């Protein structure tokens, strides 16, 4: 047989816990050629090019995300996440700015999470001013 | 939490 998505999205989940980012982006892509139209598949492997340090390819993954769920949280905090290492300090601001508000408006029980992440950003910038 | 944000779909 072959793999559904779904599998590959969870055996790709796996691998990156494992540690094991460049075959969890793979898992990703794989999960992506059967449906391309399923946004965690790209912020999930965004994340694996973060801790890759592949900055490029996390941005354009969480811009194809973006392009399948504007209003997604977890993409805008990953976009900002990722902005934030690249020293773009005003665009990583921004863009977890609006993680936040948008998970005010759809009332997510995420936690102090966006904004650990938005004070640190802001403050990180001040040093660099 | 990255677990978190990983598993997270919605
Ligand atoms: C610490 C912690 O649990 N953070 C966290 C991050 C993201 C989410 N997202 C979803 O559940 C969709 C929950 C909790």
């Amino acid at each position: 047989k072959s793999p559904s998505a779904q599998e590959l999205k969870e055996q790709g989940n796996r691998l990156f816990v494992g540690r094991k980012y460049p075959e969890a982006a793979a898992c990703y892509g794989r999960a992506i050629t059967r449906n391309p139209l399923v946004a965690v598949y790209y912020t999930n492997r965004a994340l694996c090019y973060l801790k890759m340090q592949q900055h490029e390819q996390a941005l354009a993954d969480c811009r194809r995300a973006l392009e399948l769920d504007g209003q997604s949280v977890k993409a805008h905090f990953f976009l900002g996440q990722c902005q934030l290492e690249m020293e773009s300090y005003d665009e990583a601001i921004a863009n977890l700015q609006r993680a936040y508000s948008l998970a005010k408006e759809q009332r997510l029980n995420f936690g102090d999470d966006i904004p650990s992440a938005l004070r640190i950003a802001k403050k990180k910038r001040w040093n660099s001013i | 939490c990255w677990e978190a944000w990983l598993l997270c779909e919605t």
